[PDB]
């Protein structure tokens, strides 16, 4: 569940998918550090 | 035409004939009925297909400004009116056209920002709220608010520095007096702390909450740079110019905003920030800021033209206003997301959008109808009020009348209004004069009401008592009658005074001792037609 | 022949409340120099509420005084002032309701 | 008397407490009802008469 | 107070944290929870009183 427009999610351009992968990685890093702190 | 009439009837009919409201009509009056500015606007062309005769007529409205001053201590009703006009204005602002695609812009933004995946950055949040439907939301919010003169707040976050940057454009092309204080104080404070003072090594800031001076004021007189100080000077001293035009007050922009030149000083300022190392703070902070403001530098020309477009549509829609557009802070605000401001500032280009003349005529007719109805209902209320006062109606509570005045203004809910506002509003309405039609009709009633009350052979205007064997009059529609038509000599007692404060001591003393007296007030009576009732003195048994 | 604790005759007629609302309009119009604004505004507007209840509070004061004196007339014993031990409570919410 | 609710809406929207960050949100507009105003009206007069 | 994770995002972003680097900025985020702050706030005053 990402906070970005429909036409970027469904965009079959490469830069859009690269962006989405980057952002997912950002999210998961943040979650890793939060989970650590809570541990 | 011939007619048969009583003189009162003739008075009223003749007044109806002479003082009827119609005016000859022709195409010149069709033009001149349109506002000046729109005819004088070269972008609009106007024709027609008819030639109206001298036979034609038209009725004119009453576009007289507010006699009641609802912009003073009736702030709830003013909030209502202001909201109503705001959400009307939203309905007529154009929808933007040929916007930039969201992905086409997000890709440029992302490659300009070099978004590393592994490491954490403040720079991802700049992509927050870049859709369309926010660009139009801001474009439709700002103008509608400036037209309605409805204040609006700023909801935002202290980590999306792009919001703080776009706030600069905002606070240029929109006066600080248009917002509510605490919100833009927070915005200015964020901006000062995180773009400006670190860009000159100044202290972070020490801002007191209820400080009278907003942060951009005492920032104007700490830093040492001409560009930024001039920018701040414009911001702090930007405010609407009041000016009365074609009968209506107008809140006009600087005319340095109507052309886009403010944006050039804003660019000067942002560039003189880009050329500053941040000695206090690390490389990545500076990197973030300078990227964030390159994103707006590269949109400079679009911003210039956007500002021009906003000002243009604002004045163009302003031309279609009839009620004076007072500037007072409202109770309730409109939310404004700075993410939408970012979206507008970023997604815009090569597409002018102008209000169709149909939207303009609609936004004019709506306000005209509301304004005429406001004035006419005021006249109604003032008429009945002045008439109840001049008719000495002292038991009448003037509250239902204000309900009838507000129900007819079809935007207010009276089920949840107080009952003291009605009497304050009454206190204002008493001061207003009456129009001519109603006043003249009333004055025709006043000089003739007594003569009407003489008729209606059901009540009589008083009864005399005089213990003396007086004579009956030789009237010819009757025969002999116990009638009087002067009431002179024998003194008189009013009955409403006696029915208010029961003091029957006077009348009782006068009746028991058989003193002559008259009794004055509408009283019934029976027609007795027997001489045997006369000889026996029965009219003294009552 | 009976003692009586009477009022001022600038209260029995409601005229002093005009002075009150003058003071309250002034307090409305002021800057609260050190104060926050979201709280300043609410205070000013809550003041304006009673400043709009002017005539109604004149009416209240006059009615109150009238009923008090009419009932005072129906007293036979001297009515004297002493600080009593126990004390009737009065909730200012109730005075707010009345005003 | 005036509609209580008509004063409650108005006071709520004029004071605008939800905008604030204080802890008297419901507690301001308590006792505003009738059966409080008549109580005070009686209490003042009785206490001055006694 | 300010929320804790709300503060951890701001701290992470002001302390730009690389996923694959054993650097000392991570330890800055340790023990930042609420109710440690109440513990200190009570401890200090209670000691300076006692």
């Amino acid at each position: 569940e990402i906070k970005i427009a429909d036409e970027v999610k469904k965009s079959n351009k490469e830069e859009s998918k690269q962006l989405l992968e980057v952002l997912k990685t950002k999210e998961e890093h943040q979650k890793e550090v939060q989970y650590e702190i809570l541990q | 035409y011939p007619s048969i009439l009583h003189p009162i009837d003739h008075a009223f009919n003749e007044y109806f004939l002479q003082h009827q409201l119609v005016e000859p009509l022709n195409n010149d009056i069709i033009f001149n009925y349109i506002p000046e500015r729109i005819r004088n606007d070269v972008n609009y062309i106007l024709n027609m297909d008819r030639n109206l005769p001298s036979t034609a007529r038209y009725i004119r409205p009453n576009l007289l400004q507010d006699r009641l001053n609802l912009h003073d201590n009736f702030e709830s009703l003013w909030d209502t009116i202001t909201t109503s006009n705001y959400i009307l204005a939203r309905s007529v602002v154009p929808d933007l056209k040929e916007l930039v695609s969201t992905e086409a812009q997000i890709q440029k933004m992302s490659q300009d920002l070099q978004l590393e995946a592994l490491t954490i950055q403040s720079e991802t949040q700049f992509l927050t709220g870049i859709n369309s439907q926010a660009a139009n939301d801001c474009f439709k919010t700002l103008i509608a608010a400036m037209l309605s003169q409805r204040t609006m707040s700023l909801d935002f976050v202290t980590t999306n520095y792009m919001s703080l940057i776009s706030g600069m454009w905002l606070l240029t092309v929109v006066p600080n007096d248009m917002f509510i204080r605490e919100s833009l104080v927070a915005c200015q404070l964020a901006i000062i702390n995180t773009i400006i003072y670190p860009a000159f090594g100044m202290q972070r800031m020490h801002y007191r909450n209820g400080d009278p001076q907003t942060p951009f004021q005492i920032a104007e007189q700490q830093i040492q740079n001409f560009q930024v100080a001039n920018w701040l000077h414009f911001v702090n001293n930007n405010q609407f110019r009041q000016v009365v035009i074609d009968g209506v007050l107008n809140q006009v922009l600087n005319d340095n905003i109507r052309n886009g030149h403010v944006v050039n000083q804003l660019m000067e300022a942002l560039m003189q920030l880009s050329r500053q190392q941040f000695p206090t703070m690390p490389v990545d902070y500076k990197r973030s800021i300078q990227r964030g403001i390159l994103l707006l530098s590269n949109r400079l020309g679009q911003l210039v033209d956007l500002t021009r477009l906003l000002a243009y549509n604002y004045e163009t829609l302003m031309a279609c206003i009839t009620m004076n557009m007072q500037h007072v802070q409202t109770l309730t605000t409109e939310k404004l997301q700075l993410t939408s401001v970012t979206s507008l500032c970023m997604l815009i280009g090569n597409a002018t959008v102008i209000p169709s003349p149909q939207t303009l005529f609609h936004y004019y007719n709506v306000n005209v109808n509301f304004h005429s109805n406001y004035n006419e209902r005021i006249n109604d209320a003032v008429a009945i009020i002045t008439a109840a006062n001049r008719l000495n109606l002292y038991q009448k509570k003037m509250k239902s009348i204000v309900e009838d005045f507000l129900k007819r203004l079809q935007i207010f809910d009276i089920s949840r209004v107080p009952d003291d506002q009605m009497y304050r509003l009454r206190d204002r309405l008493r001061l207003l004069p009456v129009e001519i039609r109603r006043l003249d009709i009333f004055n025709l009633i006043l000089m003739n009401m007594e003569q009407i009350e003489r008729a209606s052979d059901k009540i009589a205007q008083g009864v005399i008592i005089a213990y003396r064997d007086m004579q009956l009059e030789r009237d010819e529609m009757y025969g002999y009658v116990n009638i009087a038509r002067n009431l002179d000599g024998f003194q008189q007692i009013n009955l409403e005074e006696l029915m208010r404060t029961g003091d029957y001591a006077q009348i009782t003393n006068m009746l028991l001792n058989n003193q002559p007296v008259a009794l004055v007030g509408a009283l019934p009576f029976i027609t007795d037609s027997s001489v045997i009732s006369l000889v026996a003195k029965l009219d003294a048994t009552v």
